[PDB]
């Protein structure tokens, strides 16, 4: 029962890559639009909590959650966005995409030449790699902190 | 992890290519490079005496170069008789990036320009000549096609 | 535990009822040489600080009081404004107020309209079949707990990042919604709910759980 | 056998610099160019800078100043010694004994208009635009244009912000 997917967003808001594993709701929406649907909201988001912070956030948002699913939300300080959907209750998963960017990104992506920055990835290792790495660990649940 | 400086730099040397020349690229990198790593080969397998005259097959000294640099070992290497000969690598770092599918073979000769300009010894096979045309088939597996500057 | 907001949207997702639990923002003074590394930046009615967050100022901090003198959206009390009073060299030495700014109740009803949205949009096309929305939104330095009616209404209050048994305390402010929509049911959604026997016994429920007591359901 | 594994780099560098030179008569356009592929390899750099150091991101200069040291440190191997503080905390100088990326790459090649690190500036440059900085870099002090201790130069300009939701 593995993750449903996973979302990429640059510091200027476009989709990186999606990948796709257990997500069953089929979308009445085509996928582009989604993402920038989602993109928006979680801007929207970073908005609501700057404002009406009691103090400062430091890291701002960190994820929500709904009664039969969950989702989390990773910031890199160069605005590049992570989202990806989990199941509601396991070990929280903050650290495991800081892990997932820190190497399966930062290695076989920006380290590719052939990837031209600000594009779609669509490296046949950067995707068996980032399906290894959800494989390493294929547990559903969140409980984020 | 100083690596990546050179994987970006090469990286972005593939990028741009201008129309006048394939490759702009001179060997003077490999010249002052193959000095340095001998900088650090301050020893090799030479008798003490200079008349017993004993080649080392470059082969050989690449493989230590590329412990030096590429520092992931050569590793099927078909010889003929005479100068003329072959590396066969199943990885190599600058197309370890890259997608395994044969399908981005171009970015070759930057990659075995590397490999020539390194200059000679009088006896052959000592371990320092360099003239190099490269094959990759397969991504990760560079092909790196020896020739001798001699016959 | 300490509750910084108490909230309640109808189904029109306006801003029913905001009372706030007293969580003031930070302040800061200090004796300003000349000028400061303190980035200010004026952008429309907010005379801020971009960088340069030292001492206890964020970024957001927005200057309150100048020497004393208020200062009032983009000019100060006496007629001054902040530029001209800046970059005049020679009154410095100087002290100025710095804060964030509480966002006037307008401000806080537009920020519940544009979030009501996010309730219901949360995903909606989301991966998990005949999902359900949003109930639980952590955040930095707070935490959103919703409580859906299961039809109708939304309990969103703001609480003590690090806490549980949060959601029975949504279940009694329920109770608490219950016990004064008794009062007149024409004092429906459209106006909002005002009424000050009720908001203090709801002031109450906050009294109970600034005390240990949240087991002990005692309201 | 290894001290230095990346003295590669610096030959590397050399190379690149004749190459252009011998291509475009100008030091200026050759200046360019450095400018320019320092902001793609600094683009390159600052998302690996920010995998290792983790850094939440830089709101404040003295921030900026130590994260950027730090990197010397981390990828270069250097120890730039912040100094030279602004008034208004915009400018910073990073103090540089021996530039790392050079060593004698020529002390007199007839050729004032030349300078070797605008490789850094770029990559300065292009690493603090991924996280929303826009400050311009030159270049105060350089021992190899006569100098003996080369020093960068970077003063506050703008803060960006991410916009268009």
């Amino acid at each position: 029962m593995t993750i449903f997917n996973l979302y990429i967003f640059d510091k200027f808001g476009t989709l990186l890559h999606y990948a796709e594993w257990n997500r069953t709701k089929k979308s009445g929406i085509t996928r582009e639009e989604e993402a920038k649907l989602t993109y928006g909201m979680l801007f929207s988001i970073k908005s609501f909590v700057s404002k009406i912070s009691p103090h400062d956030p430091k890291e701002g948002f960190l994820y929500y959650k709904t009664n039969r699913y969950a989702l989390h939300y990773l910031e890199t300080p160069s605005g590049l966005k992570f989202v990806l959907n989990t199941d509601t209750t396991a070990i929280n998963v903050k650290e495991l995409l800081q892990q997932l960017y820190a190497k399966v990104w930062v290695e076989f992506v920006v380290r590719d030449p052939l990837w031209t920055p600000g594009t779609v990835v669509t490296s046949e290792l950067f995707q068996s790699k980032l399906d290894e790495f959800v494989r390493q660990s294929p547990i559903f649940g969140i409980r984020n902190i | 992890s100083e690596e990546i400086l050179f994987d970006c730099l090469h990286a972005e040397i593939v990028n741009y290519c201008l129309d006048s020349n394939k490759e702009h690229d001179l060997a003077t990198l490999e010249y002052i490079g193959f000095t340095t790593g001998y900088r650090l080969i301050e020893r090799l397998t030479r008798e003490v005496s200079r008349f017993k005259d004993e080649l080392e097959t470059m082969k050989f000294i690449c493989t230590d170069f590329w412990m030096l640099i590429y520092k992931k070992q050569v590793d099927n290497l078909r010889t003929n008789n005479h100068g003329m000969y072959v590396v066969q690598d199943k990885a190599f770092r600058f197309l370890t990036r890259i997608s395994p599918g044969t399908k981005q073979l171009e970015h070759a000769p930057k990659f075995v320009a590397f490999t020539c300009g390194l200059v000679r010894g009088a006896l052959s096979n000592l371990g320092i000549n360099s003239t190099v045309t490269a094959e990759v088939q397969s991504i990760p597996a560079c092909k790196f096609h020896i020739e001798v500057n001699r016959n | 535990m300490i509750i910084y907001g108490v909230y309640i949207v109808s189904k029109s997702g306006g801003l029913i009822f905001n009372l706030d639990n007293n969580v003031p923002r930070i302040e800061h003074e200090k004796t300003f040489t000349y000028p400061l590394d303190l980035v200010l930046d004026y952008d429309s009615k907010k005379v801020s600080v971009s960088f340069n967050r030292k001492d206890g100022i964020n970024v957001g901090h927005v200057l309150v009081a100048v020497n004393g003198m208020p200062v009032n959206g983009v000019t100060l009390d006496d007629g001054r404004d902040v530029r001209t009073t800046l970059d005049a060299p020679e009154n410095y030495p100087i002290n100025l107020k710095f804060s964030r700014p509480k966002m006037t109740t307008n401000e806080k009803i537009f920020l519940a309209s544009m979030f009501y949205p996010l309730f219901a949009i949360a995903s909606q096309l989301s991966p998990e079949p005949k999902s359900s929305g949003i109930e639980i939104l952590e955040a930095d330095t707070f935490t959103l707990h919703c409580f859906q009616t299961l039809t109708g209404i939304k309990f969103i209050i703001i609480s003590e990042t690090g806490l549980n048994g949060i959601d029975l305390l949504l279940r009694k402010v329920y109770e608490l919604y219950s016990d004064y929509v008794l009062k007149n049911p024409f004092y429906s959604l459209e106006m909002p709910i005002r009424c000050e026997l009720f908001d203090n016994k709801l002031q109450e429920l906050l009294a109970q759980v600034e005390k240990t007591g949240i087991s002990n359901i005692d309201k | 056998a290894k001290k230095v594994n990346s003295e590669f780099l610096t030959l590397t560098y050399g190379a690149l610099v004749t190459q252009m030179l011998r291509d475009f008569e100008n030091a200026e356009d050759v200046n360019k160019q450095l400018e320019r592929i320092g902001y793609n390899m600094g683009m390159r750099l600052i998302e690996d800078f920010l995998a290792r150091t983790s850094a939440p991101r830089c709101l404040e200069m003295r921030e900026t100043a130590d994260r950027i040291q730090q990197a010397f440190r981390i990828y270069l191997n250097i120890q730039p010694t912040i100094s030279n503080w602004s008034p208004a905390s915009d400018e910073f100088s990073l103090v540089f004994d021996s530039n790392p990326l050079t060593e004698f790459v020529e002390l007199p090649p007839d050729l004032t208009n030349l300078r070797y690190s605008a490789i850094l500036s770029g990559c300065i440059r292009g690493a603090l635009e991924m996280v929303q900085l826009e400050v311009q870099c030159w270049f105060v002090q350089d021992q190899l244009k006569g100098d003996n201790v080369t020093e960068l130069r970077v003063k506050f300009v703008r803060r960006l912000e991410e916009v268009i939701p």
